RNA sequence: GGAGAGUUUGAUCCUGGCUCAGGAUGAACGCUGGCGGCGUGCCUAAUACAUGCAAGUCGAGCGAACGGACGAGAAGCUUGCUUCUCUGAUGUUAGCGGCGGACGGGUGAGUAACACGUGGAUAACCUACCUAUAAGACUGGGAUAACUUCGGGAAACCGUAGCUAAUACCGGAUAAUAUUUUGAACCGCAUGGUUCAAAAGUGAAAGACGGUCUUGCUGUCACUUAUAGAUGGAUCCGCGCUGCAUUAGCUAGUUGGUAAGGUAACGGCUUACCAAGGCAACGAUGCAUAGCCGACCUGAGAGGGUGAUCGGCCACACUGGAACUGAGACACGGUCCAGACUCCUACGGGAGGCAGCAGUAGGGAAUCUUCCGCAAUGGGCGAAAGCCUGACGGAGCAACGCCGCGUGAGUGAUGAAGGUCUUCGGAUCGUAAAACUCUGUUAUUAGGGAAGAACAUAUGUGUAAGUAACUGUGCACAUCUUGACGGUACCUAAUCAGAAAGCCACGGCUAACUACGUGCCAGCAGCCGCGGUAAUACGUAGGUGGCAAGCGUUAUCCGGAAUUAUUGGGCGUAAAGCGCGCGUAGGCGGUUUUUUAAGUCUGAUGUGAAAGCCCACGGCUCAACCGUGGAGGGUCAUUGGAAACUGGAAAA
């Protein structure tokens, strides 16, 4: 029941998400438990992301469902080669 | 008025377009002719019916423009 | 109005009648091994190990959940 | 209502000479009382008339002027001097302070027509604030219309922080400015008291 | 980062009140009106509501019906009609059963208190799903809906007689820290806690889809038991948190104990007994008012006021009560009961709950479309595709506000006409117009763009964990394929200065003057005050100032107000020292030395959510706006240091 996910954060037309750890019990434009990371879709295609990678394993670790649009940009950076290197290791 | 009490107005203006059982808007203002009031209607937003004798405060006096 | 819970009503019922029946059931085994405790043969053992069997035979689905069923062991299981 | 007024009028009241426009009737002041004997001079009128003094310059309003005013707040230094550089820093100023105008106004119908290209790009706003490390051009297309290039011929004047190419119609701004490099001086202090009360 | 001006009197200084200038609104009203970006929109009757949707999903768990592609035997010969037999792909949905309906959305009637914030505790607690690990996954049965058939029922719906299955249900077997009981060690904040040894105690789907195929083997998912992790929830505690003392006694399950019961757990939570304590001027109680907080407005600052949008906590769901299912509800679109209300009825009896989105009436000064769409993000089910999503994306109405552009620009005197005034010469509107010369932001047309917002999952390739076997499985690269908004925004060329400006005020406070009418009349007024035939204050004109697609008034809040004065006041006479005394509680306290470390100072660790404010930066053409990052903030907890001062202890 915890899953990163997104929270869209801009105004009108130019949305900024946000990755963030949550349980999906939560609304998604309301509370969190920390920020990791971000996203911005556009002003450079590819997006501009940052992502902690240090502490995002962490969570994965004791339990996620991370969905696949975050999948997707965490394969980009590859934090989850490491992921399943320490999983299907054992 | 619509909370069901009593009070006093002193209307503005030359002519009134007013009688008995007549309906009408309502500001605060006080006057210094006396007490027995400390209000006075508004020209144009019902009843009492804007004079066109004014061109210089239109904006009040309920006038609009003339031309 | 009305749309789908119609089902959780007949469900809830059927659960109820069951559940009833568990529970009483129990109550019951457990007014025997109390007044069981009064006598002198055993008559003692076969109940109040029997009933200790249905608290856990009957605790794995109801709300009590374990603590209690403990509690109630915790007394039932000393007064002989 | 940037603009829609005879500006003369307004320069007849004040002693200053533009705008506008041009340069008899200016010993007067204006209206049927106007050639006698007038009020005196309140301390207002004079932080006053110093504003309108200064608004009129660039024709613009005074929700703007303010704005301007309390932007000129955060940043260190002296107050009035970062209002009027930060004043004319902007677009219509650094058109005509480099000489591509007779007065203030042909700056900004020049400009919402979108004539100039700010580093080489259309904008129609005179309300921009420009900058250094920048060019100011003129829309290729349209750098040989019957206005400009009578108007870039004459060397009216340059301040040394402007530089230009008058082969080229290429402004770029230069050093930050102070009224000792602007023409048209002024008092400051008076016009920051207006905005005590 | 901070401004004063008027006003008591014949004139003066003071004390003292009142009014004005500024900023701000979830705002209304009057006048007026071009456009875009962004943000907002029942503050009143928690009043009643028609009509539409707002929560379902799994056939890859199950029985059962529809279906008819394809194959085919005879044919009434109409040589493709068809009778049956039918082979059965793909698909469907009535039903059972599993998980969700408790999240999410909406409002603030209640609530003056662990409700909220902040800091803590749990040797007094609980926790489905999701992760990780370990172990198991054996052996049996009996029913029942749909489906057939009967009856009562107007309808609501109910029952009768057979029949069928399952990851349904019920037994047994087996299973450890899980419960009792026994003993050794270890530990501490007190009750107690951690580990080890021994007697009794409970489970599971023989499940589904797939590969190899020996149908064995094993995979993915699924189930059960257990131990953790994290998440969510609960209780307790210190502190801060509103007004009246013309509210001073309250309380008896109250307060304490014993035992029992109860609950996830502790507990007067609740029963039976013993007891008379408990709370209160440091403001118990009772009373009216109210959701709180982050924050918003203002102010130089201490401070004052409010709790719209956004986010966190709480309570509520027609009023009121109770309980089942369930991990969690005492359940916002669930039940049962009683009540008010509305409605249907064959009069026997039944039905319902917008403070979900829209919308309607109603009140009110006042607050909009019965919109398109699931592309994105997040949800729920699933193996996935996929489906549902009035959350949400996003269009529409409102000048409601903030921001931004413009309603043309340069040359143009004649001081033209024309208005007004004229001390009748002339001055004034006035480069203003007319005219000349450019432009077309914006708009009219036509093209392109249909920009981004799109990352994807499923679909083929190769690659590592594990298997006897990537045969099949569990994973990183690659291509395929997805736009409601929207044929948008934006761009490109052409056309005309032609469509696009007003409001208030002019005695002073206050920037801004002249003529007419008027004559204590009509009238203005925020203050002081104007007005009785020559009004700069009334109404009209002209002109001017301010202001701008906005402006004036009204209501509310702060300022100015040093006019509750801690920063920052006063009491001889101006309001103001009780008639005076005795003394409690409290507040304050002479000197020196020694000590202590609560106060204090300092340093660190944690926390003080995010958004917001302020500073730096970058992008939307700039701004508004958005993001980033910074600093910032506690009467905060924990902890190491200093000793002059307040404080405690001791000696003089």
């Amino acid at each position: 029941a915890v899953k990163i996910r997104l929270t869209r954060l801009g105004s009108k037309r130019n949305p900024f998400y946000r990755i963030v750890v949550a349980d999906a019990r939560s609304p998604r434009d309301g509370r969190i438990i920390e920020q990791i990371g971000t996203y911005n879709p556009t002003s450079a295609n590819a997006p501009e992301i940052k992502v902690d990678e240090a502490l995002a394993l962490k969570w994965l670790n004791d339990g996620a469902k991370p969905t696949d649009t975050v999948h997707n940009i965490l394969s980009k950076e590859g934090i989850m080669k490491k992921f399943d290197e320490q999983k299907k290791a054992k | 008025l619509s909370n069901n009490i009593e009070i006093n107005a002193y209307i503005p203006g030359i002519g009134h377009n007013l009688q008995e059982h007549s309906v009408v808007l309502v500001r605060g203002g006080r006057v210094r002719d006396l007490p027995g009031v400390r209000y006075h209607i508004v020209r144009g937003a019902l009843d009492t019916s804007g004079v066109d004798g004014r061109r210089q405060g239109r904006s009040l006096y309920g006038t609009k423009k003339p031309k | 109005n009305i749309k789908s819970a119609i089902k959780r009503v007949k469900t809830t019922e059927k659960a109820e009648a069951r559940n009833i029946s568990q529970k009483s059931a129990m109550r019951t085994a457990v007014k025997n091994a109390k007044t069981a405790v009064s006598n002198n043969a055993d008559n003692k053992n076969e109940l109040v190990s029997l009933a200790v069997k249905l608290v856990d035979k009957a605790a794995q689905s109801n709300l009590i959940h374990s603590n209690k069923a403990d509690r109630i062991k915790s007394q039932l299981m000393t007064a002989n | 209502a940037r603009f829609r007024g005879s500006n003369w009028k307004k320069s007849r009241r004040l002693g200053i000479s533009l705008s506008g426009t041009g340069k008899e009737k200016r010993p007067y002041a204006p209206g049927q009382h106007g050639p006698n004997q007038r009020k005196k001079l309140s301390e207002y009128g004079l932080q006053l008339r110093e504003k309108q003094k200064l608004r009129y310059l660039y024709g613009m309003t005074e929700r703007q002027f303010r704005n301007t005013f309390d932007i000129a707040g955060k940043k260190f230094g002296v107050h009035g001097e970062n209002f009027m550089i930060l004043l004319a820093s902007r677009l219509d100023a650094v058109v005509y302070s480099l000489g591509l105008a007779r007065t203030r106004r042909q700056a900004r119908q020049l400009v919402n027509h979108g004539h100039i290209l700010v580093d080489g790009k259309r904008v129609d706003i005179p309300s921009y604030s420009v900058k250094p490390g920048q060019t100011i051009s003129v829309r290729e297309k349209s750098q040989k219309l019957n206005i400009i290039v009578e108007s870039v011929e004459i060397n009216n004047f340059v301040p040394e922080y402007l530089n230009f190419d008058a082969d080229s119609l290429t402004g770029t701004f230069v050093r930050l400015p102070e009224r000792s490099e602007l023409p048209a001086e002024i008092n400051e202090q008076l016009i920051v008291e207006y905005y005590s009360r």
